[PDB]
């Protein structure tokens, strides 16, 4: 029952395959960029620091 | 890498001579932090921190405060790593 | 009395406790991030300078009420909200030091 | 609001922006950068009235 | 010096592929690529290719657009690399630039080369034909009897193409 | 004497890049209810060397995160190949006579788009990235429908040799034969100098300069250059593919004249579209040639295919 | 054979140790993978003009389509890599074992 | 040779540019004055970090269309032929192909973003 | 001096240069802008005299702060004109920006741009009228034309 016959010390640990399907290691994959709309941008009205 | 109780302790006594406000001397396994080393609450609380990078776990604030003897952290430590 | 997050005092010290652990590990991200020129341990010897400026408060209310300023700076630096004028303020490096010694303050000037 | 006085006690400008700018958010999702700028121009905020 | 302009041009070929094969950052190598691509667009019309090597050019061109795109959005690192930022691509660098100096010296100096063919030092002029194409550019005669004789590559092409658009389709559906 | 005429070439089109950015402040201003730039020089005629002056004495500024080489590299290839693109063109005869100019024209357009790329990628500053990407964007867009456009065309001439142009169109333009693939060519070169309504890499009033937003003094000044000489050249390609001109081999003044004329004409359209309509959406961009442009343009690419043959006129090879 | 081909098959056997010597990015090694390609292209395109073989003209043409055809097929398997571990980095793909 | 000259010219011509343009001028350059351009606040992270592209599946398509652009232009010489019949159907056959390619796309909604 | 003569007359060319095309930074706090955006509308065009708003301090010439400037805005001010490059001449546009004006004595307002960045010409007013504005660009073209850079690198 395990991933591989005659295991190793570093494979015994190692766990068997996933029956349907591998988890998703979704940790923080997408970061959003982060931007500073204004104050500067023309299009900000001058005094507007929006975080987008 | 049977994660000894000893090496634990050692682990911990590192930790706690690298923490300059201890004094190398008086540092003890039963050396209370509080009374014994004189070190304050918010510095219970940075050497925890200490602890809890160097065995990787994350300690809770209640099980933190139950703590102040080096000896306790190394015990608490075995708790949760499972040893002996 | 209504409690604003805690009913005693040793909760708030609790919330004290975690806002204090969430600084600590904070501060060397601040140093990197805003490229500020301080030392980590300069950093965390002025945050708990900062715990230590009201440690004197005894009661729960306001000891939460802090805590929650306390967190609300804390998102500020974890964002860039705050910039390294924002940051650096906290150390008064252009202020010059005041003496606190009566002599010191006579000669200097009235102010009692 | 006056206390009897020459000088008013309290005076709150109620800014039709402020709740504009506010609900940007809202308005805003789904949609990109310069629909976020089209958004911005379509609430007609000064931020004279919004900051006041 | 105009004598060798193909060789020259396939040093630099080389070179720029010793530059994309160190694997920097894909941004650098999309550089390497793109002067490859040119020198042996280069290459190509020395020898009469003008056509074949401007396609090239071109279609190499827009493929290295996509994958800057492409590595600004997967292939992205906070600070990517160049042939000087870490000492794996810069083995890898001076490496292949010394193997070319070494055979390109080698070859030019000694008569007849063998590293694992025989290559004859003489300049590339002396290969060519004498003869006359007339009033005709055999590469644009023989790359359009694609429609005239070569129906089955034109059938066997296109259908490999929209089986590809939707192969694409269905790699990046991602169920 | 050859370096002489790169010489004769270069030199005039810079001056007219710097005197076109004279008459598009004018023209923009006049149709603004404005008077262009007048202070300086009879009638604004020395605004251009004054503002060439205050670039090129102005401080060039390395940005801390940027890349210096591609940073550095970037103009140079910009303006590089927008003068190398002025060669091939018959004017009336070409400086380089190439069997295959168009597509030349076409690789070099191709490879000037990197300079827009390189340059966002080494500022390493937001706004640069995302105009770098927006540039990405609109070469996907227009690269294809271009290539199609040009090459049903360039069927009614018979070779992609530019010179042979002139000949195609010595009875009639090609406008006439082809003016839906006239209007989606002229959109197409509007798209491919990133102009107004397609503005998209620049975008100040989204991005605040786009690509060159961390680009100062003579780069800037390098970047501006190659973009107006681009104008300049895809408006006098679309003279020479669709509004042909009367060569007379004994006088070639005649036919200079009238394509300068023609040229003249289509840049102040393009002016004329900058001050009109708004700016498009890169999204919007893009459906726009995909989904419109490149169904059209694929089926009168078959149309143009079909008609020599159904109708007997296939051009000459030679 | 001219120093020319010598150099061009240089090229390829570059471009093939770059391919089977990954470092970390799979957009490198389609790189490579393109290089090889081109190289390839290169070749093909010198005989041919050499030997006047012209109707062998267009194979260098057909070679760079099913490249282009590769190309997109590499990406858009890296697209789907990146999706599911958020690099493409080649150290991910390491479920499948032996 | 012609080209080459003409390409050394233009580009020795833009390298003088550049060069009087970073050793005529006068600088005093500071950290502040070269830090990134943010909109006057200071960056929250770096401008090398991903950039999701909404467009990916667009530029392999045009990649794919790149290659039938590549095939298409040839045509202009192969009008020349006498197997005209021939000639027109497989011209024909690869514009077909290529439409029947962009209406897949755009009917599975794959010429739509993100 | 012939020296002196030449070094004089390539000043002359640079400040010619460097005030026709004067390029001022889209930067606009406050009501004051109005007035400068009425200064670039159609009655006083400014770009008649040369002066073009561009976006980017990088590729700006002038910055002219029209409207109050905050506490919190002030760094971002100050950023501003640091990335700014030179030449690089500031104009403050209004009582607000002069010296706090309405707002002086507020908690929120600097007392001046002044304090913050160095100013070049100050145009009174609240709001000052367009012509006010285009008067003290004109006084900063003169101001321009009036330095002597080269003369003292040669004296110096
Ligand atoms: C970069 C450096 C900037 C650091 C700035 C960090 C801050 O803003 S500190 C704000 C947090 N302030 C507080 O939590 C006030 C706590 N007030 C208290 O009364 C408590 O500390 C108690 C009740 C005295 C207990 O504290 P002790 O355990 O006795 O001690
Ligand atoms: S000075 Fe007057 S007009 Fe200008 S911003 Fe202040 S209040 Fe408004």
């Amino acid at each position: 029952g395990g991933a591989v016959m005659y295991p190793t010390k570093e494979t015994a640990h190692w766990k068997p395959p996933p029956w349907n399907d591998v988890d998703p290691p979704k940790d923080t994959l997408v970061s959003n960029l982060t931007l500073n709309f204004g104050p500067q941008h023309p299009a900000a009205h001058g005094v507007l620091r929006l975080v987008m | 890498p049977p994660l000894t109780l000893e090496a634990i302790k050692d682990r911990v006594l590192y930790v706690l001579k690298l923490y300059d406000k201890i004094d190398p001397e008086k540092l003890s396994v039963n050396s209370h932090f509080m009374k014994d080393l004189g070190l304050d609450s918010l510095d219970q609380v940075e050497i925890i921190m200490a602890m809890e990078d160097e065995f990787g776990f994350e300690i809770p604030d209640i099980d933190a405060e139950k703590l102040m003897c080096p000896q306790e952290i190394v015990d608490y430590i075995a708790d949760k790593k499972d040893v002996y | 009395v209504k409690p604003i997050f805690s009913r005693d005092m040793n909760e708030a010290k609790r919330r004290v406790r975690e806002l204090y652990r969430a600084w600590y590990r904070e501060v060397p991200n601040t140093v990197h991030l805003f490229q500020l020129d301080i030392s980590v341990k300069q950093g965390r010897d002025k945050v708990r300078e900062m715990f230590m400026k009201n440690a004197h408060v005894t009661d729960p209310r306001v000891v939460d009420l802090l805590v929650i300023k306390g967190k609300m700076e804390l998102e500020e630096t974890i964002n860039v909200w705050k910039q390294r004028t924002h940051i650096m303020r906290f150390f008064h490096e252009t202020e010059a030091p005041r003496p606190t010694d009566f002599l010191s303050k006579f000669y200097v000037g009235h102010d009692p | 609001v006056s206390d009897g006085s020459s000088r008013p006690y309290r005076c709150k400008i109620k800014a039709p922006g402020f709740a504009h700018l506010a609900g940007l958010d809202k308005m805003s999702k789904g949609h990109m950068l310069a629909d976020v700028v089209a958004i911005i121009g379509t609430q007609d905020i000064v931020f004279g009235e919004v900051d006041r | 010096m105009t004598m060798y302009i193909a060789f020259i041009l396939s040093t630099i070929f080389v070179i720029g592929f010793v530059g994309f094969s160190s694997k920097p950052s894909p941004i650098y190598g999309g550089l390497g690529l793109i002067v490859s691509g040119g020198v042996g667009c280069g290459i190509v019309l020395n020898f009469g290719g003008s056509f074949l090597g401007l396609m090239v050019f071109l279609i190499y061109l827009g493929g290295m657009l996509v994958v800057f795109g492409y590595t600004t959005a997967m292939a992205t690192e906070m600070y990517p690399e160049v042939w000087v930022s870490n000492k794996t691509v810069f083995g890898a660098f001076v490496s292949g630039l010394m193997m070319e100096f070494c055979m390109v010296y080698y070859a030019l100096k000694e008569e007849e080369v063998e590293i694992i063919f025989k290559f004859n030092g003489l300049g590339d002029w002396v290969i060519y034909d004498t003869g006359d194409s007339g009033f005709f550019s055999e590469e644009a005669m023989g790359i359009a009897a694609l429609y005239s004789y070569g129906t089955w590559l034109v059938i066997v092409t296109g259908w490999s193409l929209l089986i590809g658009v939707v192969v694409i389709m269905e790699i990046t559906r991602g169920n | 004497m050859f370096m002489i005429n790169i010489l004769s070439l270069i030199i005039p089109i810079l001056l007219a890049v710097a005197f076109l950015t004279l008459v598009e402040r004018k023209v923009l201003g006049y149709m603004q209810l404005r008077k262009g730039p007048n202070v300086v020089g009879p009638y604004g005629l020395l605004q251009p060397i004054a503002d060439a002056l205050k670039l090129f004495t102005k401080e060039p500024l390395r940005p801390a995160t940027s890349s210096i080489s591609m940073f550095i590299i970037a103009p140079i290839l910009a303006l590089s190949l927008a003068l190398t693109m002025w060669v091939p063109l018959p004017m009336p005869y070409p400086l380089i006579n190439m069997n295959l100019g168009v597509l030349f024209m076409l690789a070099m357009s191709s490879l000037a788009v990197y300079s827009i790329l390189w340059s966002g990628w080494a500022s390493n500053s937001k706004y640069a990235l995302i105009g770098a990407l927006r540039a990405v964007a609109q070469t996907i867009s227009y690269e294809v429908t271009l290539a199609i456009i040009l090459l049903s065309v360039l069927l009614m001439n018979g070779s992609y040799t530019l010179s042979t142009l002139i000949t195609t169109q010595e009875h009639i333009w090609m406008i006439f034969t082809s003016w839906p693939l006239a209007m989606m060519w002229f959109i197409s070169t509007l798209a491919e100098t990133n102009r107004a309504p397609f503005d998209l890499t620049e975008g100040e009033s989204e991005l605040v300069s786009g690509f060159n937003v961390e680009y100062a003094a003579g780069p800037f000044a390098m970047f501006f250059m190659a973009e107006y000489a681009n104008i300049i050249m895809m408006n006098a390609f679309t003279a020479i593919l669709f509004l042909g001109a009367s060569h007379d081999p004994h006088t070639p003044e005649l036919y200079t004249i009238n394509f300068v004329l023609k040229t003249l004409a289509l840049t102040i359209t393009f002016l004329w579209i900058r001050a009109s309509y708004p700016r498009f959406r890169y999204d919007q961009l893009m459906h726009l040639l995909w989904k419109s442009f490149l169904p059209l343009t694929l089926a009168l690419c078959m149309w143009h295919i079909s008609l020599p043959i159904m109708t007997a006129s296939i051009p000459p090879q030679s | 054979m001219p120093l020319v081909y010598m150099n061009i098959i240089m090229a390829f056997a570059i471009a093939l140790a770059g391919l089977l010597m990954y470092r970390s990015h799979l957009m490198s090694s389609l790189l490579c993978l393109e290089g090889m390609m081109l190289s390839l292209f290169i070749m093909s395109t010198l005989i041919i003009l050499n030997t006047h073989f012209t109707l062998a003209n267009m194979m260098p043409i057909i070679l760079l389509v099913f490249a282009a055809c590769e190309a997109a097929l590499g990406l858009s398997l890296l697209v789907m890599v990146s999706n599911t571990y958020g690099t493409d980095y080649v150290q991910n793909l390491n479920l499948l074992q032996c | 040779m012609n080209i080459m000259l003409t390409l050394l010219t233009n580009v020795t011509l833009a390298s003088l540019l550049v060069l009087i343009a970073f050793w005529l001028p006068q600088l005093n350059a500071y950290s502040e004055k070269t830090s990134p351009y943010e909109c006057g606040f200071d960056p929250m992270g770096s401008a090398r970090l991903p950039f999701s592209m909404k467009f990916f599946l667009v530029a392999i398509t045009f990649l794919l269309f790149d290659l039938e652009i590549a095939l298409l232009l040839p045509l202009p010489w192969a009008s020349q032929t006498n197997n005209l019949k021939t000639m027109l159907t497989m011209a024909l056959f690869l514009l077909i192909l290529l439409a029947a390619s962009l209406a897949y796309e755009w009917t599975q909604k794959g010429l739509e973003w993100a | 001096s012939r020296g002196e003569y030449v070094v004089a007359k390539l000043d002359d060319l640079v400040n010619w240069a460097r005030r026709s095309s004067l390029w001022p930074m889209t930067f606009g706090l406050a009501c004051c802008a109005v007035e400068m955006m009425h200064m670039a509308a159609p009655r006083y065009d400014m770009d008649r005299f040369g002066v073009v708003f561009r976006a980017s301090p990088r590729q700006s010439d002038v910055m002219i702060v029209a409207g109050t400037l905050t506490n919190k805005m002030a760094p971002a001010l100050r950023k501003v004109y640091d990335q700014m490059p030179e030449p690089r001449y500031v104009v403050s546009m209004g009582s607000c920006a002069n010296g706090g004006g309405y707002y002086h004595y507020s908690y929120s307002v600097v007392r001046g741009c002044d304090r913050i960045v160095p100013v070049d010409i100050y145009v009174p007013g609240c709001p000052p009228t367009a012509e006010a504005l285009l008067y003290g660009i004109l006084q900063l073209q003169r101001k321009i034309k009036r330095e002597k850079r080269l003369r003292i690198w040669y004296r110096r």
